[PDB]
């Protein structure tokens, strides 16, 4: 199913991903979508910071939701 | 009309 | 699940305002003109107490430790009086009549509301003006803060608007309606008064269609709506606490009919019509176990689970 | 020890002061809105320099602001001081 | 705590980086420090005052030293109880006094040390840690059952000298164990002291970092860094590890590289430390600096102040750093500003920044029973805080507010 | 009695002979160290250094209103003005 | 009726002594709100430093170009916008001349960009439909701009502020058609130096064929 | 940033390969700090960004893509800070500042 | 009986005894030694008196309210 991984200063991406994928699966779909590495990754949905090894399931994730990405740029 | 523009 | 306990009142007499318990749970007072019944439920005490204000005083306000009571009335007078030291503090700041208005749940700011589209907000302490709150367009009637923290401000007023504010900066900061405006449909019913929930998390709603709703605005959208089997009064509204599992919201009629809807349902289970079938019901609150109600003429119903 | 803050001492820069500087300057009729005039000159005069000044020090981690580094102050900006060395 | 829940999003940034606020105080003070919650904000001062701010709206809601137990000495530090219901305030008048709120002006109980304090640090409510000048054992002053003997255990064991490693100067509690306590010595030894809350006390750690005189230790919440403030120009964040059994490493070292100065205090983030914030010492000095504790680099700086500045809190709750003037005795705080937004203004507007292609559709040319809850609060918010433990409320002083119109 | 603007050139001709120092000196020190409270807290003055800055605000001055009494009288008048001495700083680059 | 006199005795000097509570331009006030009539009334009685911003956004491509470096992709790095390192304070609020209205917090000086307008970008036939459809529910607020003849900018769903711009014919704003990499933007620069909290005004140019900004040498239409 | 070239160790633009020949072939002193380039770079850099900031403002606001002298005085003399950094220097081919004193506008 | 005041009026009284000698007493305890930092007990102790005789200046006016009280009715 399709979600929005809407980033915080203005644009939308499309992703498929299931209910069942990891949010680190979903933080590689990103890094293969922009080569922004998970660790630097942050996702919210409704406000809550979203864990690595949890699912899509677990935080009522449903279609078309917009998901927001925090990126944090190292340095410097 | 209601259109909002500029230089016409 | 619901019935009569006592009537202690008799009806009749000066205007009846407000009728708020302390959230305690013993200590009720009783809003008239410009003179606060105080009635204590143990042995069914009654005390009488004036203030030094002039005209209808719409608003009253509890202590969050039942030690204060302050009021605002339409005369632009913002008075904050100890309940047995008398006199303490006074504000007088608005440029329109207020209607009601919130104590912080710290007890510190008292949100104020003004009818020329504008909310203020004063330190009680400093005595002055914090952060103004002009938004709306219309007499803004009710503005809640929920009873856990103190974080937001909701404002439902007679222009049909359902806006959430900031208190820590003071901007709007979610919307769940239209306006005169942004639809132009007669779906401008203006909303008579609005109150946040026990936790917080859930706002109602009473338009003056007599429909009461239940908003989930962290959402946007509702998830209850409350009809009777055109208003023109101001009633008040709560949500009844039993010890049960289902707790029963309640409103007031045009006519002094209440009944008590199922917020686990859609529908009701009970109805109160053996009171106050006279006069017209302008406020209620409740406590734990024991809520009061009012009309323009002022009889207090005990009720319990 | 003591703590002041100090408030108001450019009226120590004294109307009849500016009246004689103002005659070395060879001047005879001073209007009466000079000497609020002045001071405002004389005050933005003094900030750069002092600043130039205590940056020399600040620089070389001393609390005294000496004569060598007021001269370097004044030397930066044009204004070449020559009585007090270097 | 639901402003931020609908904010919106786009605040977490883990720094606040625009100062928003100034208490103009008059009587300077040395310490800040929030309460546990984002309500209040106590300010050390040096003419005897600890005034208490409500956060709200910049103004006090109490100055406490009125009725009994007045710091009479200038006050050097100030910690909270874990609600945030009670005070200990050491200050320079030999005096340790812990407060209570509810009888806001009346200490609740003090006692007479051996000297001047420098600092006091509280581990249970009752119990607090105080550091008696250049004694080489910290004295924690447990506040017993009976409010008389407060017993003065020396945080040292019998026969360890320290003589060469220093003297005890600052003690910070564990958070995640409670029972270590970690104290700094003069020499560069920090000794790791294990309480049973009997007084059996194990040496889990003594160990020389570098030849100076510590001035302050902190612990990241999660107990995983730890800092130290050496008098070189340098700060020593470890990675600390303990079952008992203790042990550092060297993670990074943080120095002025350029200005070579002095750093005052150190901060550290809430969650597990991922950014310290120190502040330096010397002339030119206006700014807060920021540091990844990970990539060791100076990641940010926070440019508000006009000088130097002395002692930092961190109350993440706000997401505030509150910040001494170590000149003016003002107290700069920054915060994290949110703006404004107008899709607030209707349930459909949308606020975008790109002109966007809207792709045209088939019909612009064409013509609740589910579960509803109201008795749990909200467990977290979007810090993953401790909300829902119901924080001590400050009582107005309801005694004298009646008077209080009336001539202060 | 002399005639008003007599004791002027008898007091011009005074001062322009003489070398001596015409603001005040503590009035000055004072000024300069509220100035330099604003760059450095608690700073010390080595005492030669004020006396530097004396006799380089003298005759920062005295060199203005050299500047400023040739405006005066290029605009047909003998009393100068500050919309004489704004003019002098806006020539030379000041202001 | 004797304890009554006790209370009477304060309670009637000092009514001419507490009650100074008179500030208003006093209006009909006598009615009470007992009977809560709704009283629809037109009734108005209210009023009626550019560095760190471009060291800010200097920041953000000081940390967004580090790991850029394969993809690539757009997903919101694309420089996060241009024409937005120069917006400037502007807030919203209840207007003097309309509903809302957009002011200057910063002393804006004489030829100086504040605003791009931002929003959707639709083709004519579209906006045509779009003109009729919220007109046809009674919007009754044209946020129609015009960037080419062929294709309009809509700001009434999506946008950004610079929608909230009044009409004032005797202007103080302006909107160029300036592009920045090959698309035009419209950005909305100054005539006059626009004061702190001042309103602000623009022309619309309705060409061709009612102006309540209440100032006397402008037409009364648009 | 990377490890080579030093000037992509400090993540800057332009180099102190350069900077640093140019410290010791220039008899500024003797012997020039090895931090020294870095931190001259940074502020050379950094003027450099500002300049041609302001300027390319400029030349949208007047339409065109590249940027002409005139361009550079209208960036520099409308700033109030850069003007002054810039007081006595005179940008060639570079025009003026649009100004009429006010009492030779008519009335 | 007069509940409504007494509980006022005995922590006035409490300043006349209790906070008095918890505050009379720290003195004569100076006197078996002798009679700056080594007792610097004079001049903050009549900073707390001067808030102590400041006190009963402040004091009054909480049982001077009382009599403007049972006056109002
Ligand atoms: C380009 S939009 C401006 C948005 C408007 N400020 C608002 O609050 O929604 C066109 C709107 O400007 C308003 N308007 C146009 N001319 C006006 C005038 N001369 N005085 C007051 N309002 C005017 C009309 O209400 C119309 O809806
Ligand atoms: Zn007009």
């Amino acid at each position: 199913m399709q979600i929005f991984v809407k980033t915080l200063t203005g644009k939308t991406i499309t992703l498929e991903v299931e209910p069942s994928d990891t949010i680190e699966n979903v933080k590689a779909k990103i890094q293969d979508k922009e080569g922004i590495p998970p660790d630097q990754q942050r996702l919210i949905f409704a406000g809550k910071q979203l864990e690595d090894g949890r699912t899509l399931s677990d935080y009522n994730i449903q279609k078309e939701s917009t998901l927001h990405l925090v990126l944090r740029l190292r340095g410097c | 009309a209601r259109t909002m523009q500029t230089a016409r | 699940m619901l019935q009569f306990d006592k009537q202690v009142l008799p009806a009749s007499g000066k205007i009846s305002t407000s009728c708020q318990i302390s959230p305690d749970g013993e200590l009720i007072a009783i809003c008239q003109n410009t003179d606060m019944l105080v009635y204590e439920i143990s042995s069914s005490k009654m005390m009488k107490l004036t203030t030094t204000h002039k005209e209808c005083i719409n608003c009253l306000c509890w202590s969050p430790d039942s030690k204060c009571i302050a009021s605002g009335s339409e005369d632009f007078t913002v008075e904050i009086t100890h309940i047995i030291y008398g006199r303490i503090r006074r504000l007088m700041g608005h440029t329109a009549p207020v209607i009601s208005i919130c104590y912080n749940n710290k007890g510190n700011i008292l949100c104020s509301s003004s009818m020329d589209e504008s909310i203020k907000e004063w330190h009680v302490l400093s005595g002055t003006a914090l952060k103004t709150m002009s938004a709306h367009s219309d007499a803004v009637v009710s503005i809640d803060i929920p009873k856990f923290d103190s974080s937001i401000l909701s404002s439902g007023s007679y222009d049909g608007l359902i806006r959430i504010f900031d208190t820590e900066s003071g901007h709007c900061l979610k919307t769940l309606t239209y306006d005169k405006d942004w639809i132009a449909e007669d779906g401008v019913v203006p909303i008579s008064t609005v109150k946040f929930s026990r936790n917080g998390k859930f706002l109602l709603v009473k338009s003056l269609d007599n429909v009461v709703k239940l908003w989930e605005y962290t959402r946007g959208t509702v998830v209850r709506t409350f009809l009777w089997p055109k208003l023109k009064y101001n009633c008040g509204l709560e949500l009844i606490y039993p010890q049960g599992k289902d707790p029963l919201v309640i409103s007031g009629n045009d006519s002094g009919s209440m009944c008590v809807w199922n917020v686990y349902s859609k529908n009701l289970v009970q109805k109160i019509d053996e009171k106050h079938r006279n006069s017209p019901l302008i406020s209620i609150s409740a406590s734990y176990d024991k809520v009061a109600t009012l009309s323009l003429n002022g009889e207090c119903n005990l009720f319990r689970v | 020890r003591h703590r002041k803050v100090l408030r108001d001492n450019i009226q120590g820069i004294t109307k009849p002061a500016i009246r004689r500087l103002a005659r070395r300057g060879g001047v005879k009729r001073i209007s009466g809105l000079i000497y609020e005039e002045t001071r405002g000159v004389l005050k933005v005069f003094l900030e750069n320099v002092i600043r130039d000044a205590v940056t020399y020090t600040e620089h070389a981690k001393r609390k005294t602001v000496t004569a060598m580094d007021v001269v370097y102050a004044l030397k930066r900006q044009g204004r070449t001081l020559y009585g007090f060395g270097g | 705590a639901n402003l931020l829940l609908q904010d919106p999003f786009g605040v977490l940034k883990e720094y606040p980086e625009k100062l928003t606020h100034t208490l103009e105080v008059p009587v300077a003070a040395v310490c800040v420090k929030f309460s546990p919650r984002g309500d209040y904000l106590a300010v050390g001062c040096s003419n005897g005052a600890i005034i208490i701010y409500d956060m709200d709206s910049l103004k006090p809601i109490a100055m406490l030293g009125t009725h009994s137990g007045a710091h009479t000495r200038s006050v050097q530090s100030v910690c909270w109880s874990n609600d945030g219901r009670y005070l200990w305030s050491s200050g320079r008048d030999w005096y340790a006094k812990l407060w209570d709120m509810t009888q806001p002006t009346k200490c609740f109980q003090q006692y007479k040390f051996d000297g001047p304090l420098w600092s006091c640090h509280v581990v249970r409510w009752n119990v607090c840690i105080v550091t008696v000048v250049e004694e080489p054992t910290a004295y924690v002053l447990t506040l017993t059952d009976r409010q008389n003997a407060f017993h003065c255990f020396p945080l040292l064991e019998q026969d360890q000298d320290i003589s060469g490693h220093g003297y005890t100067l600052v003690a910070c509690p564990h958070p995640t164990i409670e029972s270590i306590i970690i104290t700094g010595t003069s020499k560069g030894w920090i000794n790791a002291f294990q309480l049973d809350l009997e007084d059996k006390i194990r040496c889990c750690y003594e160990e020389k970092i570098a030849n100076a005189n510590i001035k302050q230790i902190i612990i990241s919440p999660s107990g995983t860094r730890i800092a130290i403030n050496g008098s070189d120009r340098t700060i020593r964040q470890y990675q600390l590890i303990v079952e008992h059994s203790v042990s550092i490493e060297l993670e990074h070292k943080y120095q002025d590289i350029i200005n070579r100065l002095q750093w005052n205090t150190i901060f550290f983030s809430n969650h597990s430390g991922e950014y310290l914030v120190a502040s330096a010492h010397g002339s030119s000095a206006h700014d807060l600096y920021l540091w990844e504790t990970s990539s060791g680099s100076l990641v940010r700086v926070l440019e508000g102040a006009d000088e130097e500045l002395l002692d930092i809190d961190w109350n993440f709750y706000s997401m505030r750093i509150a910040s001494n003037g170590f000149e003016s005795g003002w107290v700069y705080m920054w915060s994290i500003v949110i703006p404004p937004k107008w899709s607030a203004l209707a349930p459909d507007f949308e606020e975008v920044e790109e002109n966007i292609d809207y792709q045209e559709k088939e019909n612009e040319f064409d013509i609740e029973e589910i579960a509803i809850d109201l008795c749990t609060p909200e467990k977290y918010d979007v810090r993953g805080n401790d909300i829902s433990m119901p924080s001590f409320v400050i009582p107005i002083d309801y005694e004298g507010v009646i008077i209080q119109q009336h001539w202060a | 009695r002399y005639r008003p603007g007599t004791v002027a050139l008898r007091e011009i001709r005074r001062y322009q002979k003489s070398t001596e120092l015409l603001i005040r000196k503590l009035p000055f020190q004072r000024l300069v160290r509220e100035i330099a409270q604003d760059f450095k807290t608690d700073l010390r003055f080595q005492s030669s250094a004020v006396m530097a800055l004396q006799e380089a605000s003298e005759a920062y001055l005295v060199g203005l209103f050299e500047d400023t009494n040739l405006c005066g009288i290029h605009a047909k008048r003998v009393t100068i003005m500050p919309k004489d001495i704004q003019l002098a700083r806006r020539i030379r680059g000041e202001r | 009726y004797q304890q009554i006199e006790q209370n009477g005795i304060i309670r009637d000097n000092q009514i001419a002594l507490n009650e100074k509570e008179f500030d208003s331009t006093l209006a009909s006030t006598t009615g009470s709100f007992i009977a809560e009539g709704f009283k629809k009334i037109p009734d108005k009685l209210k009023s009626s430093s550019s560095r760190l911003n471009r060291v800010f956004q200097r920041r953000f491509q000081q940390d967004i170009e580090a790991q850029r470096a394969a993809i690539g992709f757009e997903s919101d790095l694309l420089s996060l916008n241009q024409l937005t390192k120069r917006k400037k304070p502007v807030t919203f609020a209840r207007s003097a001349i309309h509903n809302w209205g957009l002011y200057a917090l910063e002393p804006i000086a004489a030829k100086e960009m504040i605003i791009e307008y931002v929003g959707e970008s639709i083709r004519q036939p579209v906006a045509e439909m779009r003109e009729k459809r919220y007109i046809k529910s009674g919007i009754g607020s044209s946020y129609l701009f015009r960037i080419d003849e062929n294709t309009v900018i809509d700001a009434t769903k999506r946008g950004g502020i610079a929608r909230f711009i009044n009409h004032c014919c005797e202007p103080s704003c302006t909107a160029k058609i300036i592009k920045v990499d090959g698309r035009k933007r419209i950005v909305i620069y100054a005539l006059r130096d626009i004061g702190t909290n001042e309103e602000l005004t623009y022309d619309y140019k309705f060409e061709r064929e009612p102006c309540l900004c209440g100032a006397p040498s402008c037409k009364g239409f648009l | 940033a990377k490890a080579k070239t030093r000037s992509s160790r400090a993540g800057l633009q332009f180099p102190v390969g350069r900077v640093h020949r140019l410290l010791r072939k220039g008899n500024y002193a003797e012997r020039v700090g090895a931090g020294a380039p870095v931190y001259l770079a940074a502020v050379l850099e950094y003027l450099t960004a500002e300049i041609l900031e302001l300027a390319g403002n400029a030349a949208r606001d007047n339409k065109k893509t590249r940027i002409i002298p005139r361009h550079l005085q209208l960036a520099v003399r409308n700033d109030e800070e850069l003007n002054k950094l810039l007081g006595r220097v005179t940008i060639a081919q570079g025009g003026v500042l649009p100004n009429i004193q006010s009492v030779l506008l008519p009335k | 009986k007069l509940s409504k005041l007494n509980e006022e009026d005995a922590v006035i009284e409490k300043y006349v005894n209790w906070i008095g000698e918890v505050n009379e007493r720290l003195s004569p305890h100076f006197n078996q030694p002798t009679g700056w930092i080594t007792l610097s007990q004079n001049d903050l102790s009549e900073q707390k008196d001067s808030l102590e005789n400041v006190k009963r200046r402040l004091d009054l006016l909480i049982s001077v309210r009382t009599n403007q009280l049972r006056i109002s009715f």
